[PDB]
């Protein structure tokens, strides 16, 4: 079959700068004068759209910073100007011949100006107790790049585990990340102790944002 | 106008047969030229190909998946489906039907949503939602941030909306992550300070997978 | 055989 083979696998393209993502076929996908091969696009959780198809041809509704060429064998998508609502997979497909295959997707990802995360921290919602359960909650929100990391901490103790971290896929308005880590002690562990603490440190700022409460 | 969405379930245990139901609406499966796909994306991966079933019943599978499969039709009910035996934990996806004008276009121009399948022996357990209320202090900023807290369900997913559907804006939710086959979620809104405890702040999760529903107001410590 | 309308070529 015709195996697609895009490149880059993922790259971090400026706000109003230009994306070149390329995708080529080992074989020729043409026929009736024609390339039998479009772009989709993936938000996350979202069925990828067509952007581009048979090669060159815009879907409509598509922006005009959109535009793929290329025949038989070599195929580009550009985008130029990226805006903070590329942020997506794109995939490249051949139906010229069977099976149609699919290419492995490259992830732009875009860079904007680098934003410190609003944090917050959140202690025991009363029903878990009661539940016995106790999960303390700290949300690094809104921050750009991507790499940060947190300490946790209980009365001075810095908590090594029982922590959950989860990251939001960069935001399509302003491409900015955002994060969650869940502390989980057991009532009784959670009883043991006056102070919790969330040290968000990251390249915004030299001294980590720390955030704490009495138990 | 077109619509497809696809039906199945949502946890099946290994070495049992899969299958999933795409139930084409406002547009037939016979109407000439059109052909029906079957496409999966294994979770962090690529989309996949599986078959195609054209308006006039020619079929066609993917050849990693035609020796476990069929791909028929029913064309009184307007609707196709799929089937896999003895699926493994490799058939955990999302799974996706479209269309294809096959005789001009040749490109997928319409997609379903796409239901999830987990394979797993797991017991399909329900989720708790707590409310995450600020810790006493006030008079913190000119915004405040709450959140819900959905925690120990299984099998994904989780569908979080604040106020259903009203405050859009400011909403976190992130992805869940797993504690030995019990997933945990949360969700952030950030709204100004008057509109809570002023106004009512309510998480509504729901998840279709144990018939759960649960909205949650969050309420000032 | 290959282009569109293939499959249902026949």
């Amino acid at each position: 079959d015709i195996v697609m083979t895009q490149s880059p696998a993922s790259l971090v393209v400026s706000l109003g700068q230009r994306a070149t993502i390329s995708c080529r076929a080992s074989e020729s996908v043409d026929s009736y004068g024609k390339s039998f091969m479009h772009w989709y696009q993936q938000k996350p959780g979202q069925p990828p759209k067509v952007l581009i198809y048979i090669a060159s041809n815009l879907e409509s509704g598509v922006p005009a910073r959109f535009s793929g060429s290329g025949s038989r064998t070599d195929f580009t998508l550009t985008i130029d100007p990226v805006e903070a609502d590329d942020a997506a997979t794109y995939y490249c497909q051949q139906n010229n011949e069977d099976p149609p295959t699919f290419g492995a997707g490259t992830k732009l990802e875009m860079r904007r100006a680098d934003a410190a995360p609003t944090v917050s921290i959140f202690p025991p919602s009363s029903e878990q107790l009661t539940s016995g359960g106790a999960s303390v909650v700290c949300f690094l929100n809104n921050f750009y790049p991507k790499d940060i990391n947190v300490k946790w901490k209980i009365d001075g103790s810095e908590r090594q585990n029982g922590v959950l971290n989860s990251w939001t896929d960069q935001d399509s308005k302003d491409s900015t990340y955002s994060m969650s880590s869940t502390l989980t002690l057991t009532k009784d562990e959670y009883e043991r102790h006056n102070s919790y603490t969330c040290e968000a440190t990251h390249k915004t700022s030299t001294s980590p944002i720390v955030k704490s409460f009495n138990r | 106008q077109v619509k497809l969405q696809e039906s199945g379930p949502a946890v099946i245990k290994p070495s049992q047969s899969l299958s999933l139901t795409c139930i084409v609406s406002g547009f037939s499966i016979t109407r000439t030229n059109y052909c029906w796909h079957w496409i999966r994306q294994a979770p962090g991966k690529g989309l996949e190909w599986m078959g195609r079933i054209c308006y006039e019943g020619s079929i066609y599978y993917s050849p990693s998946i035609k020796s476990r499969s069929t791909i028929s039709r029913d064309t009184s009910l307007n609707k196709f489906f799929i089937q896999l035996i003895s699926v493994t934990n490799e058939d955990t996806a999302m799974y996706y039907c479209s269309r294809e004008n096959h005789m001009y276009e040749t490109y997928f121009d319409v997609w379903g949503q796409g239901t999830t399948v987990t394979v797993s022996s797991a017991k399909t357990t329900p989720p708790s939602v707590y409310p995450l209320a600020p810790g006493s202090a006030a008079q913190t900023n000119s915004m405040v941030t709450l959140g819900c807290l959905v925690k120990g369900y299984f099998p994904e997913p989780v569908t979080v909306t604040w106020n259903s559907g009203s405050l859009s804006s400011g909403v976190h939710t992130f992805p869940a992550v797993l504690q030995s086959d019990l997933y945990t979620l949360s969700s952030s809104v950030t709204v100004p300070s008057s509109p809570r405890p002023s106004e009512t702040v309510t998480c509504n999760v729901a998840h279709p997978a144990s018939s759960t529903k649960v909205d949650k107001k969050i309420v000032p410590r | 055989h290959i282009g569109p309308g293939r499959a249902f070529y026949t």
